RNA sequence: UAAUUGCGAUAACGAACGAGACCUUAACCUACUAAAUAGUGGUGCUAGCAUUUGCUGGUUAUCCACUUCUUAGAGGGACUAUCGGUUUCAAGCCGAUGGAAGUUUGAGGCAAUAACAGGUCUGUGAUGCCCUUAGACGUUCUGGGCCGCACGCGCGCUACACUGACGGAGCCAGCGAGUCUAACCUUGGCCGAGAGGUCUUGGUAAUCUUGUGAAACUCCGUCGUGCUGGGGAUAGAGCAUUGUAAUUAUUGCUCUUCAACGAGGAAUUCCUAGUAAGCGCAAGUCAUCAGCUUGCGUUGAUUACGUCCCUGCCCUUUGUACACACC
């Protein structure tokens, strides 16, 4: 076996799992390159980690991610979290601490919750309205 | 609002009354204390009590 | 029904000679030049690009954008 | 359900639920121990089923 | 036989609801207080908790 | 597609099936200002008449126009589904017609008449000027006639 | 035209019957050493910069 | 290098595979094209007219390449959209099983998909071959 | 910029811009400065972003609204009038086209021009409905910076929306149009007019 | 303070119900126990492309290993913590750092005393009294009616388009539910424009339907501001489905007909964050029928973070000839 870690990233209900082993430098999502992804407007949102931390860093590693659940935007945020959390998970086990804490440093700095799973969730609708807060309509008489 | 109920503050009162040696300005050890030293039915109630005996401790120290 | 649905030869040469000084050209800018509806105006955008004048600096549907040649 | 038997009042709704928990444990044994372990370990409320075979 | 696990468990509950009724009526002048039904191999067992088992 | 040219070859407005058709519109939609010819029937007919939907009603050879007329009023001959036709299974000779232009009015009348003349409740109700299709009339439709 | 720039220094409270106006003591930045009290329209905190349009005129209460 | 179709953006691939299936001249287009409407949840027939059957054949191809097996119904539910029930709310509705089934037969007869076990239609080895090929072709245009 | 590649390759200007400057869609975040004292601290610009889309929790505290990147505040306030609630991808792309268009006319960082229009439209003072006894006069009030930014955004988008409604120009052409005329106040823009009016009335009741 | 929540003042001291605690659900565990009904890495068997290793798939058992993702048992975790402002330096409140989480953590379950001539005898084989009881007000069968249409009022659905309709193409959820002495959820294969038909099939279910390939949405075109290709009422004709039965048209499909509505007077409802709004789905109901409801996830703002002006209500003080309590 080779050196490798696995991670995940989660926005709403999209969970994005990432395998980060040692290799020649692929960055594949589901089964296609990261240069597709589309959304497209949100393309750079998944490029973001690789450019925040220098593109080179991915030259001794292979990166695969697969996404289930969530919606279109939900998944794009779930994958970018899993790629960056993965990059720091491999430096945490294989390269040194000061490099891991420099990646966490340039991530957390700019950020967008690249390492930190956003905790927003849907609030339950309750009886009397079509939404959770939104009550229906009265007219009195 | 985070106004502690009477039971919290009353229990904190009796604890510091009779166990001031032991306890500290540290919640985490006061918490473990409240386990081995009182009989609280719930984790949450015990953390509230302990976190409050800790506040009274931290501010008894300056008067 | 208020005109701009064909080509009238003079309109062609009008288009050829009026598209400098257009920092902006798109479907709306062609229409606003008192001519071509949004059908044939898009053809004008595909064909003024056949060679010259318009530099495509924008992409797609609804929104088009071109600038003068250099 | 609607809380009311009739129809008057605000339209308060009330929701009931029953929780069904299912486990399965796979064991390889002879006949004796199976029959010993299933005639005992009886419990009112726990629904026990003991299947066999590979199909 | 052969009924889904959900329908089974509800059906078991209704079986208790109906048994608790019938006893609550049929054993009133004997202080009927409740039932429990234990399922076993061979038998299905019903235990009548009442305050007067000489009349039961 | 392509910048075109042409000369005085297209004349605006042109009258077919006793109605008038504006030029300068994309021909497929121009035949819809004729009665009994919607966007589907128009489409299929211009597809079947060997015409370029890209063209406007403006151009089109007189040959093309006449072929269009021919196909519209003879749909089953030029292989058109019959489930594509508004007046299937007539009600007397049982053939499949596609009633067109000033004729759809007549058949609405003829059909309505038939129900009234039979005294059938749909007739009665068309005679009273109400809603036939069974919809509640208490609340809806009040401006009306 | 004369623009006067004044830095919020203290928050005094809500005015207006409805309670959305806020009374504020401001120290204009071009030559300090002089305070005026103005009334705001939007949300305000300490150390903001209000564009007083007429430099000498203050108000107090609001109905 | 090496290549799959998973290496090509969806639209320039399918556009390419369409123009190829076009060029080809081998295909089989039942006949009721141009008169048909792809879904009872639709308003106008396709605007490609002389074509689109290639586009959906390419579309169906790439879809069956991407996974184990897919039947006529999965393609119906896939190619089904939102039907405006006029004045009533929208609803999801499935598209035509004739169009898709006749596509699966005109691509199986052209050996690019094959009745699979378990069920549905599986991508053909010869299809893998030719899809990966034109995929490579489509990237080659971007050089 | 020293190109680098690995297995799945990453494009030219993609690598180039990214690892170098941390700029927008592809526009400059350095330079561009708020040409007015105040409004700073309430117009973002730095830290820079790629595209105006963020899972930001700018709401669960009073003023944190002010630390949101300003362009995204513009984009956010695009996606309204019931039909376009949500639909931020729609808004984001409109903004991209809009910045491209503004850039076409009169050069300038189009993001800078945006900053210019936002500054130039916040009303320096307004009026409020005082009681004062039934017949209510109008008290002139000096409005906050934050309310000046907010009202600027809502003004420019809304007047751009009324102007794009029912005519051939697209939302991005009219948004750009409003951001162009309002960048340097020309009173041919819905925003400048309304700002000038709120100040005229506020002056006239002081 | 959300709270008779507390501090404090104190002829009161110390307490109990109720609030809080508690319970349920949504958040965090590369720590613990495990999983061919969940999934991952390796290995074979094998396809495709490049060939220099490589990339992308197939294979309910061909084996080995793991438990990050998924499942739910047991724990842990937050106590508004650390620091600093503010406050009688009190309870508390505010800001920053940290943190899965710092608005009662978010959302609910539960919930004292007392009141109402609120509603329900049309849920009950719960019931007093009255009425009726064979030319029945019992019950059943046939048919009609609850849908009837000058018009007033309330909940709603669809729209007036170009942040759009249409057409190709992209392609992503979560809460559910499903057949025994029966015909429920249904993949797949053919046939059919469709709606549907038909031959088989899996599933009493984390195993099959189902990854519920949902819809908004994304992309490339066509249309070009024209009641227009926005809008889809009204209506004619034809095909199907549930049912013993579809006429006053159960629903579904196809063609055609192509209304009002060009943003809505005075008025008035709901709402503060994954909320509002936009979007669809599942469940109830259901032989057939959702423009309804109950939940669910998808996309995801603007604006406050205040006040007592309007309204509604609680609290004291005060008057009382009321106490069946201003009906
Ligand atoms: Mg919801
Ligand atoms: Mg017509
Ligand atoms: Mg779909
Ligand atoms: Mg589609
Ligand atoms: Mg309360
Ligand atoms: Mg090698
Ligand atoms: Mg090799
Ligand atoms: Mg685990
Ligand atoms: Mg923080
Ligand atoms: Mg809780
Ligand atoms: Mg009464
Ligand atoms: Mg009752
Ligand atoms: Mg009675
Ligand atoms: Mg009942
Ligand atoms: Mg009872
Ligand atoms: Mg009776
Ligand atoms: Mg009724
Ligand atoms: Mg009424
Ligand atoms: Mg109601
Ligand atoms: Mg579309
Ligand atoms: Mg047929
Ligand atoms: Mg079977
Ligand atoms: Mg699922
Ligand atoms: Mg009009
Ligand atoms: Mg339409
Ligand atoms: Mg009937
Ligand atoms: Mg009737
Ligand atoms: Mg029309
Ligand atoms: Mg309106
Ligand atoms: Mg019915
Ligand atoms: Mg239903
Ligand atoms: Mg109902
Ligand atoms: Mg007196
Ligand atoms: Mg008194």
């Amino acid at each position: 076996a080779v050196p490798s870690v696995q991670t995940f990233g989660k926005k709403k209900s999209a969970t994005a799992v990432a395998h980060v082993k040692a290799g020649k430098g692929l960055i594949k999502v589901n089964g296609s390159p990261i240069t597709l992804v589309e959304p497209e407007i949100l393309r750079f949102k998944v490029y973001e980690p690789l450019l925040l931390v220098g593109l080179d860093k991915f030259s001794n590693i292979d990166i695969r991610v697969r996404v289930t659940g969530g919606g279109h935007v939900s998944q794009v945020y779930a994958i970018r979290q899993a790629i960056a959390k993965g990059l720091v998970a491999y430096h945490q086990k294989y390269v040194d601490e000061q490099s891991k804490n420099e990646l966490k440093k340039a991530f957390t700095s700019y950020d967008r919750t690249l390492l930190i799973a956003d905790s927003r969730r849907p609030e339950p609708k309750k009886f009397g309205g079509k939404g959770a807060r939104s009550r229906f309509q009265k007219s009195y008489r | 609002g985070r106004v502690r109920t009477k039971t919290v503050k009353r229990a904190s009162k009796a604890l510091i009354e009779r166990y001031y040696p032991k306890l500290t300005l540290d919640f985490q050890t006061n918490k473990r204390l409240c386990d081995e030293i009182a009989t609280i039915q719930s984790k949450r109630l015990r953390n509230k009590i302990a976190g409050y005996t800790t506040h009274l401790m931290k501010r008894i120290q300056k008067g | 029904a208020q005109h701009a649905v064909i080509l009238d030869q003079e309109k062609y040469d009008r288009i050829l000679k009026e598209v400098p000084t257009y920092r902006y050209v798109s479907v709306s800018v062609l229409v606003d030049r008192l001519k071509i509806g949004g059908s044939l105006a898009r053809i004008a955008l595909r064909h003024l690009e056949k060679e010259g004048i318009i530099k495509p600096i924008s992409k797609h549907s609804k929104q088009a954008i071109y600038t003068r040649a250099t | 359900t609607r809380k009311t038997p009739n129809g008057e009042g605000s339209k308060t709704w009330e929701t009931y639920e029953m929780r069904i928990h299912k486990r399965y444990i796979d064991l390889e044994a002879p006949v004796q121990i199976v029959k010993r372990i299933t005639q005992i370990t009886i419990e009112p409320g726990v629904d026990v089923e003991v299947v066999v075979a590979s199909n | 036989a052969l009924i889904s696990k959900k329908r089974k468990l509800v059906a078991d509950g209704v079986f208790y609801a109906e048994l608790n009724e019938f006893f609550t009526r049929e054993l009133a002048e004997e202080g009927y207080s409740g039932v429990e039904v234990r399922v076993t191999p061979t038998k299905t067992e019903v235990i009548i908790r009442a305050t007067r088992t000489q009349d039961v | 597609s392509l910048v075109v040219q042409e000369q005085g070859s297209f004349q605006h407005i042109l009258r077919l099936l006793n109605t008038n058709v504006d030029g300068n519109i994309k021909i497929v939609y121009a035949l819809t200002t004729i009665k009994g010819v919607g966007r589907r029937y128009s489409n299929l007919v211009c597809k079947k008449a060997d015409v370029d939907l890209h063209k406007r009603a403006g151009e089109l050879t007189q040959e093309e126009l006449e072929r269009i007329v021919q196909i519209m009023q003879n749909p089953t001959h030029y292989k058109i589904p019959a489930w594509f036709l508004n007046r299937q299974n007539d009600i007397t000779d049982g053939k499949d017609y596609h009633t067109l232009a000033n004729n759809v009015e007549s058949k609405l009348r003829d059909d309505l008449e038939r129900l009234k003349k039979i005294r059938a409740h749909r007739g009665i109700r068309h005679f009273w000027g109400l809603r036939v299709r069974g919809q509640h009339t208490k609340t809806t439709g009040r401006r009306r006639a | 035209t004369p623009v006067t720039l004044a830095k919020v220094i203290k928050v005094l409270g809500r005015t207006g019957s409805r309670g959305g106006v806020t009374q504020v003591r401001v120290e204009f930045l071009e030559d300090t050493s002089r305070t005026i009290v103005r009334n705001v329209k939007g949300p305000v905190r300490e150390n903001d910069i209000l564009v007083l349009m007429e430099s000498e005129r203050e108000a107090r209460r609001l109905r | 290098p090496g290549v799959s179709v998973r290496d090509v953006a969806a639209q320039d691939f399918i556009n390419a595979y369409a123009s190829f299936l076009q060029r080809q001249g081998k295909l089989e287009v039942p006949g009721y094209v141009d008169i048909v409407k792809t879904s009872s949840g639709n308003e106008m027939p396709p605007q490609d007219a002389e074509g689109w059957f290639y586009k959906r054949a390419a579309s169906v191809a790439r879809h069956i390449y991407m996974r184990k097996q897919v039947g006529v119904g999965k393609l119906n539910k896939l190619y089904g959209g939102a039907k405006s029930r006029g004045v009533r709310p929208y609803k999801h509705i499935d598209a035509s099983g004739s169009i898709n089934r006749k596509v699966l037969q005109a691509l199986e007869k052209i050996g690019i998909v094959e009745i699979s076990p378990k069920g549905g239609r599986r991508i053909s080895e010869n299809g893998q071959r030719d899809l990966d090929r034109i995929a490579a072709q489509t990237l080659e245009e971007d050089e | 910029f020293t190109p680098v590649v690995l297995a799945t390759p990453i494009p030219e200007e993609v690598q180039q811009a990214q690892t170098e400057i941390k700029l927008f869609n592809k526009w400059s975040f350095e330079e561009v400065e708020v040409k007015d004292a105040s409004l700073v601290d309430y117009v973002q610009v730095r830290q820079p972003i790629f595209v105006a889309h963020t899972a930001g929790r700018y709401a669960n505290k009073r003023f944190r609204k002010a630390q949101c990147p300003i362009i995204e505040r513009l984009t956010n306030s695009l996606m309204m009038n019931g039909r376009n609630n949500g639909k931020k991808l729609k808004a984001v792309r409109i903004i991209k086209h809009t910045l491209d268009i503004i850039n076409v006319l009169t050069d300038q960082n189009p993001i800078q021009v945006v900053v210019d229009a936002i500054t130039n439209t916040g009303p320096r003072e307004d009026t409020t409905r005082v009681g004062g006894g039934g017949a209510a006069r109008r008290q002139a009030v000096d409005v906050s910076p934050l309310r000046r930014v907010n009202q600027a955004i809502a003004l420019l988008t809304i007047g751009a929306r009324e102007a794009a409604f029912r005519n051939i120009k697209t939302i991005a052409e009219t948004l750009a149009e409003e951001l162009i005329n309002a960048a340097k106040g020309s009173s041919t823009s819905y925003a400048i007019k309304k700002k000038d009016e709120l100040e005229r009335v506020a002056k006239s009741n002081r």
